[PDB]
């Protein structure tokens, strides 16, 4: 038996809270970094970059911290970045089977989904599979790999760049690539 | 820890429950969501009274039961609940009183934990490496699904970490150790019953041997 959530959390708030423990704000500042900061477009911006300069592109999958870097985007779990290419002949898809580990400040927090023991139980066994059920096709002439979020590497995908964004913007790139698309469970689509 | 948690391979779930590019809605769907987080950074960066490593660890330490019933982010407040009072911070009374009903915790660990060893080897990218054949049963960031399995480096971090079976445990034997991209093929994990091509582990040094 339990009591309601709302209640054991705000619970443990009020008992650290009126011991003096949290500062001023404090919880409040963390809601607006998560909920405004954090934020899958900053990933976007990334990728991006890295398909309209090719000296941006080498930096970003030869020391990702320093590329992310340049943007102002470490932060909390996104301290250490690696940047993982999708190929013609090669899919990339993130998870963290363990527990939910993200790239958070690039990526934003985890959804849902992400963080379902469907995910973390399926993607690293059968990822064709659950990404043909998430509604994309990876064929079979495609190597499929998984990255498992274990340790302090905090990852995103860099997605091919489909046919028909021929010089478009960057920001123009940037709408095509999603949360989806930064954690590889998505192919960016042009509109 | 080889509890419920270590879900990677586990066969039976249904569909994940998103189609690609699907609403997710706004990053926290209720009022409270954004504490469990928030406390975790004031008990580790403003108190000190606790590693990353040790609320991930207090997570697995739920009642195997209770974590397969608890959505995700209760479980953080479960956890980090369960901390502030294992380290004499917060008692459950107080917490039951202000929640004004039962907040059942994590269960206590049954490890001390463990130091980073004092003998390991530096790979280097595309040298062949096993994962040590090796039980543990406090926190350890080795999915079941790759022990004692074959792979070959792709990254060795150029930084270095607290070993997690130690820090996870608040032990003053972390030490620091840096961490491997070890490449797993599908079916070294799953054999033929798997449709992947390969798996990419991010490995403690700790964990490894040379094949
Ligand atoms: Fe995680
Ligand atoms: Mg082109
Ligand atoms: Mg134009
Ligand atoms: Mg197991």
């Amino acid at each position: 038996a339990q009591a309601p959530v709302s209640d054991r959390a705000w619970a443990l708030f009020r008992a650290l809270d009126g011991k003096g423990l949290v500062p001023d704000g404090y919880v409040e500042g963390w809601k607006k970094t998560f909920e405004e900061d954090f934020s899958p477009r900053r990933g976007a911006e990334l990728v991006a970059r890295a398909w309209t300069d090719p000296e941006f592109r080498q930096l970003l999958l030869t020391d990702g911290t320093a590329a992310v870097a340049q943007y102002g985007y470490l932060g909390p779990q996104g301290e250490y970045i690696v940047a993982v290419e999708d190929t013609p002949t090669l899919k990339n898809v993130i998870v963290c089977s363990l527990c939910s580990c993200t790239a958070w400040p690039i990526l934003g927090l985890p959804p849902t989904w992400y963080k379902s023991f469907e995910y973390r139980a399926r993607v690293v066994r059968e990822p064709r599979k659950v990404l043909s059920e998430m509604g994309t096709e990876i064929a079979s002439d495609i190597e499929i790999r998984v990255y498992d979020t274990t340790a302090e590497t905090r990852y995103m995908v860099l997605p091919q760049r489909p046919a028909g964004t021929e010089g478009w913007s960057q920001e123009q790139l940037q709408e095509i690539v999603t949360k989806d698309c930064l954690i590889g469970v998505a192919i960016p689509q042009v509109p | 820890m080889d509890g419920v948690h270590d879900l990677a391979g586990v066969q039976g779930f249904g569909k994940v429950p998103h189609t690609v590019n699907a609403d997710i809605g706004p990053t926290f769907h209720a009022e409270w969501e954004h504490l469990p987080y928030s406390l975790m950074f004031a008990g580790v960066a403003e108190l000190g009274a606790f590693s990353v490593d040790e609320v991930r660890y207090v997570v697995e330490r739920m009642e195997p039961r209770h974590y397969m019933m608890t959505p995700y982010y209760e479980r953080y407040v479960i956890g980090v609940a369960t901390l502030m009072v294992e380290k004499g911070i917060l008692t459950q009374d107080e917490l039951e009183s202000l929640a004004g009903g039962p907040f059942p915790l994590s269960r206590p660990s049954e490890s001390e934990g463990r130091p980073a060893p004092v003998e390991t080897t530096t790979f280097e990218v595309g040298q062949r490496v096993r994962v040590r054949d090796e039980y543990v049963p406090g926190h350890i960031r080795m999915p079941a699904y790759c022990r004692g399995r074959v792979g070959t480096i792709s990254h060795r971090t150029t930084e270095k970490w607290p070993f997690p079976d130690a820090i996870g445990h608040g032990r003053n034997d972390a030490g620091e150790e840096p961490t491997y991209h070890v490449k797993f093929a599908a079916e070294e994990l799953f054999g033929s019953d798997t449709d992947g091509g390969s798996v990419v582990v991010d490995l403690f040094e700790g964990y490894l041997e040379p094949a």
